[PDB]
Order: C-alpha cells, then structure tokens, then sequence
C-alpha cells in the first residue's frame, strides 16, 4: 500500500 | 526469487485548463494491482488485480485519501521547482515520482528506491545507502537541503526497510502461486522465404510471465548478432508478455541456426532448430 | 526539456487464426510527455469502444500504454493504429502484420 508521509520538493 | 513492489506517480500541471492531474499506479513485480486517476468521478483507489479485492472497506477508504493527499503535495512541488528554474505558466511539466523495494528470496531488503524527475530529466533520488541523496544540478541541491531539513530519509528509509518489504510479503502470500510462480514461455520457429537467396527465422516466445527474458540466434554454435532483429518485450494484454527474434539467413542453411531463450520459468534454457 | 519519440507496435493476443475471436493490441511506448492520441483503425476507420492500460513509466522515465479492443481477423480486413504526439510532424500509423 502506498505511503503515507508527504514532503514538498 | 527476486521480488518487488513498486508505485509509480505521474503529476502533470495543466494551466488554465483545471488544476493538474494526478495517475498512481501500483505493481507487485511487474503485475499491476492498484490505480488511482484524479481525473475521475468519485476518483477512488482501484483493484487491478484479482487477490487484492480481499482488502477490507479500510484499505481502499486509506488508500483514496493518501492519494488525494499526494496529489495536493505534488501541485505545490510543481510551483516549487518552477521557482528553482524560473520557468513560466506558459510550460506544461510534469513530476514523475518511483519507489518501492526490491526482496530477494530472503524477505529481507536488497534494494530500495526513491526517485523522481522532473520534465524528463533525473531530479533527485535516494541513494542506496537510503541515508544520501544524489542531485542532478543546482535546483535538487535546495530540495536535498530541505530534505535533510526536517530529517526525512528517516522516513522514508523506515517505510522501504519496514512496511513496504511487509506488503510485498503480504501481497505475495494472497496471490499465491499465480504471482509467485514464474510462468513459461510457448516458443517455436516459423520460416518466412523472404526470395530465391534468402528467408527469415523468427524465434517466437508467446504468454511468460515475468517479461524479463533473453533471445539469441547462434550460428553453428557460436554467436551470430548482426542480422538480428529484436522487438521490444510487449505485453500481452493478459498479464503475459511476447517477444521475438529474427535472421535473414541463406535459403538450405537454414539448419545451422538455433534460437536460445533464456527465462526464469524455464528449468534450464532453450534451443530451437527449424526443421524442414 | 527531454522529449522522446513514441515506440508503436501491433499485434494480437493470442495467433492469429480468422474467424476466432481475439485482441488487436497497440503498445506505445519511450515517449515525453504523457500526452498522447492514440486511434486503433479498422479499414482506415477508428474502432470506437477502445480501451487502454493506465498510464505507467520505465526506469528511463519514458512513458508506456497499451490500446486494444476485442476483435475478429478476416482474410480481407486491414487493421492499424494511428498515433499523434508533438514529436511527431503528423499521425504516425503501422499495420497489422499478423505475424508480427
Ligand atoms: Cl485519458
Ligand atoms: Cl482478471
Ligand atoms: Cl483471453
């Protein structure tokens, strides 16, 4: 399952 | 053997004409089982693949929401790169995201992946150390400085190393051996005459499973490339995939040629002879 | 920016034999950017209803699909596939080679 944590690039 | 799960994240900016659009596609190896397309309605996860319809209304309920998310978090790194490279709203780009872990027969981690492009061209990606980025130019250098800002490889190294790696393992068990077993390839020799001086072999491999598979011509034994016509691996549309290979070879020697397929279903390698 | 050509291809599911039902497929694939016209022909007309597989990439970024439709080959019928993208001058179109 895809993840869960986001971060900006 | 060697196993793997895979996302594949495709963000493309879209201006004037609504706000960009968002494709998630998720592979176990290289069967595709989950998709989700922002620019649907009611936009939702979806099975693509018939041993993952035995997750609960939890799985699909997360998932759409951890798509939603992502889809947001990728128009504001869209922006964000726009700056770095001071490019315009006359530009439709696109940001390309991959991760996923590589298993070997273990269950234990061999390689984990972190990726992504921008506009084509490589951005940034993790190193395999998973602690370490490696920039392309001067713009991935402010994202890998944000990226050791808030300490964030930590993450994401804990998802590859940890849960990922378990949902290969849980994937795998619930497919059974139609995902686990390597399926072999249907191979035979057809012979076209192409004229009076000449015809054609073509070694056909038809239905493997996986696509990674080796096609040779040899003649007399010994290796023969450049009258070799190779076509790229092609899927079949039943999660079974086809290649061939082809020689022009003089018409009566045709017997000193023989095909040799190399795949993982295969208990030892192939080789075929056209027989008159 | 990177701009890549696509790669097309048409062929069958199963082989060809003529009045058995199969599946005419269009593989396209190496290309930059995503967006991409892609029209499965029967005798130089569109075969509407067609379907393809959800948009996916290679380790090299390029672009990949698959278009198809549930068909029947005839002795006679000519199929194709008509593909446009901006690095291509115009539609590009390949016939089906049976045995191919
Ligand atoms: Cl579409
Ligand atoms: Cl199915
Ligand atoms: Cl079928």
């Amino acid at each position: 399952s895809p993840r869960w944590y986001f971060y900006y690039l | 053997g060697s196993h793997s799960m895979r996302y594949f994240y495709t963000s493309v900016s879209r201006p004037g004409r609504g706000e960009p659009r968002f494709i998630s596609v998720g592979y176990v190896d290289d069967t595709q089982f989950v998709r989700f397309d922002s620019d649907a309605a009611s936009p939702r996860e979806e099975p693509r693949a018939p041993w993952i319809e035995q997750e609960g209304p939890e799985y699909w309920d997360r998932n759409t929401q951890i798509y939603k998310a992502q889809a947001q978090t990728d128009r504001e790194s869209l922006r964000n790169l726009r700056g770095y490279y001071n490019q315009s709203e006359a530009g439709s780009h696109t940001l390309q995201s991959m991760y996923g872990c590589d298993v070997g027969p273990d269950g234990r981690l061999l390689r984990g992946h972190d990726q992504y492009a921008y506009d084509g061209k490589d951005y940034i990606a993790l190193n395999e150390d998973l602690r370490s980025w490696t920039a392309a130019d001067t713009a991935a250098q402010i994202t890998q400085r944000k990226w050791e800002a808030a300490r964030e490889a930590e993450q994401r190294r804990a998802y590859l190393e940890g849960e990922c790696v378990e949902w290969l393992r849980r994937y795998l068990e619930n497919g059974k051996d139609k995902l686990e077993r390597a399926d072999p390839p249907k191979t035979h020799v057809t012979h076209h005459p192409i004229s009076d001086h000449e015809a054609t072999l073509r070694c056909w491999a038809l239905g493997f499973y996986p696509a990674e598979i080796t096609l040779t011509w040899q003649r007399d034994g010994e290796d023969q490339t450049q009258d070799t016509e190779l076509v790229e691996t092609r899927p079949a549309g039943d999660r079974t995939f086809q290649k061939w290979a082809a020689v022009v070879v003089p018409s009566g020697e045709e017997q000193r040629y023989t095909c040799h397929v190399q795949h993982e279903g295969l208990p030892k390698p192939l080789t075929l002879r056209w027989e008159p | 920016m990177i701009q890549r050509t696509p790669k097309i291809q048409v062929y069958s599911r199963h082989p060809a034999e003529n009045g058995k039902s199969n599946f005419l497929n269009c593989y396209v694939s190496g290309f930059h950017p995503s967006d991409i016209e892609v029209d499965l022909l029967k005798n130089g007309e569109r075969i509407e209803k067609v379907e393809h597989s959800d948009l996916s990439f290679s380790k090299d970024w390029s672009f990949y699909l698959l278009y198809y439709t549930e068909f029947t080959p005839t002795e006679k019928d000519e199929y194709a596939c008509r593909v446009n993208h901006v690095t291509l001058s115009q539609p590009k179109i390949v016939k089906w080679d049976r045995d191919m």
